[PDB]
């Protein structure tokens, strides 16, 4: 009975995330299709992502629940068609900001897909069921970008044709969330906890060490073609984001493997984790070998994803299945109201309008103050 | 926009030279303006970019240096000042006005100018 609504479920999630042409966005940017100078790219495009996301996350959060978990995702599914048909077509910079808000709709609405299954599985099978959806969606993501740094290489398919089968496959994804059932009773709408010392500091670093996470995946790609214009020299940024991908999923499994009691030695893992990631982000702005960037964006990604499952895991001990969406929707939202703060100044336009150069002596120095203040926090 | 280019001929090697181009008709919403260049028996090269909003450019790696892009917004012009020319730079070159909007298109630049032309020689 919990397999038809759940195999209908993870063949949406692994369409939907087998998008090739996620890493070579910038390169087919800023290329002969869409000739977009990395100014126009890291100052006035990307930026309106953080802006939108910020925007559409509590209305989705609170629509999410009132009508059931699907016509949600059904609109992901519509929005992720929007987004990749002004992706081909669409010209201009004024184009690609819209582009950008509709990306916005795309991920502000990935809370009704994994919140989605605990309204139709019964509550047996709930982290069973949840990890076969969360798992398929790693798999896709790193199934295709070894695909994407498969055909550029191999095949010589032009970064055009990789919008082409993304858009395919993000078409496919909404022919499958047509059939999933419809859920008949929701969480809050159908159907204080800060305190606790715990739940409160675990959560500060989640929203602090996951607000930074967003912006440097964002303004990352534009580091690699500053180091290594893509029309110069071969880029390997499928390759690159297949491993990194599989670094982090191994290094998840890992921390849910080791039986260590993370309270005792869980903050001295999280400063150590926490200065791994500044020091691995200097190296990506010192370093003018692009495979050492490459690098450093491998241990930061492996790095980071080892510290939000430790976080993630000491949040939710207690909580009930009916208090993660509220404590872990504040913490996705109060995350955001930081990036928001950051990119405002470090990157818009109207604030500083630092270039990437100089950004990434920010973001490294930026984990290199979430190590501090959680280390000079501890005195005696 | 109707965008007329003058100011092409021929210069002796190590001779600058400065190309306008008169955008006028629509010149509310002109967000970029872009030279091109095709030399003899080849295609369409980037030379050059302008904003109209602020001041940013950015021009093509073998230019760079030498090539310096101007935009006018009073008058709408828009002026290449070029300095230490060579017979390789024989070409002719094109303006490209990013007019604005929302738009599906194949290129970026949506109207193009006439041509001018310019023969580096002795
Ligand atoms: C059209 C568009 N797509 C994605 C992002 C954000 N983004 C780009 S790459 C990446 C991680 C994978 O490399 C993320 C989250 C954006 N701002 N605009």
């Amino acid at each position: 009975s919990w397999i038809y609504p759940t195999v209908i479920l993870c063949l949406f999630g692994f369409f939907s995330m087998m998008r090739p042409s996620e890493p070579f966005l910038i390169p087919y940017l800023s290329g002969p299709d869409k000739q977009l100078t990395s100014a126009e790219i890291t100052n006035e495009i990307f930026p309106v992502w953080t802006y939108s996301y910020l925007v559409l996350l509590l209305p989705v959060f609170v629509l999410t629940d009132y009508v059931r978990y699907k016509p949600v995702i059904i609109l992901q599914g519509i929005s992720f068609i929007i987004t990749w048909l002004l992706l081909l077509f669409g010209q201009g910079v004024k184009t690609m900001q819209v582009v950008e808000f509709f990306y916005g709709m795309v991920t502000a609405a990935e809370v009704a897909y994994y919140a989605y299954i605990y309204s139709v599985v019964s509550p047996e099978h709930y982290q069973r069921v949840s990890g076969y959806c969360r798992s398929v969606t790693l798999a896709a993501y790193t199934a295709g970008s070894v695909l994407a740094q498969l055909l550029v290489s191999l095949a010589q398919m032009s970064y055009f044709y990789l919008n082409v089968i993304s858009l395919a496959s993000v078409s496919v994804a909404f022919l499958f969330s047509l059939f999933l059932p419809m859920p008949k009773k929701s969480m809050f709408f159908h159907a204080e906890c800060y305190s606790s010392k715990r739940l409160f500091y675990w959560s500060l670093w989640w929203a602090f060490a996951t607000a930074g996470f967003n912006q440097v995946l964002n303004y990352v790609q534009i580091l690699w073609d500053y180091k290594a214009p893509s029309q110069d020299s071969s880029i390997y940024n499928g390759a690159v984001e297949a491993i990194a991908t599989f670094g982090g999923a191994v290094a998840a499994f890992a921390v849910g493997y080791v039986k260590v009691n993370w309270d005792l030695l869980g903050e001295l893992a999280l400063v150590v984790f926490s200065v791994v990631n500044a020091g691995s982000l200097f190296l990506m702005h010192y370093t003018a070998n692009i495979w050492a960037c490459y690098a450093g964006y491998l241990i930061f990604k492996s790095s980071y994803m080892l510290l939000i499952t430790i976080a993630v895991f000491q949040i939710a001990v207690n909580l009930n299945v009916e208090r993660y969406a509220l404590v872990f929707g504040i913490n996705t939202f109060i995350a955001l109201v930081i990036q928001t703060i950051m990119t405002v100044i470090v990157v818009d336009q109207r604030g500083l309008n630092l270039p990437v150069s100089i950004q990434f002596l920010v973001y490294g120095s930026y984990f290199a103050v979430i190590a501090g203040i959680f280390l000079m926090r501890s005195m005696y | 926009v109707q965008l007329v280019e003058s100011g092409g001929g021929l210069v002796q090697p190590g001779d600058s030279l400065r190309l306008s181009c008169a955008a006028s008709g629509r010149t509310f919403s002109i967000n970029a303006m872009a030279w091109f260049r095709q030399a003899p028996g080849k295609e369409r090269e980037y030379v050059a970019q302008i904003s109209w909003t602020g001041g940013n450019t950015y021009y093509a790696e073998s230019v760079k240096g030498r090539f310096t892009i101007s935009r006018d917004n009073a008058k709408n012009t828009v002026y290449l000042q070029m300095i230490s020319l060579k017979p390789e730079d024989t070409a002719v070159y094109y303006c490209a006005a990013d007019s604005g909007g929302i738009r599906l298109g194949a290129s970026r630049w949506n109207y193009w100018g006439q041509g001018t032309q310019v023969t580096v020689s002795s």
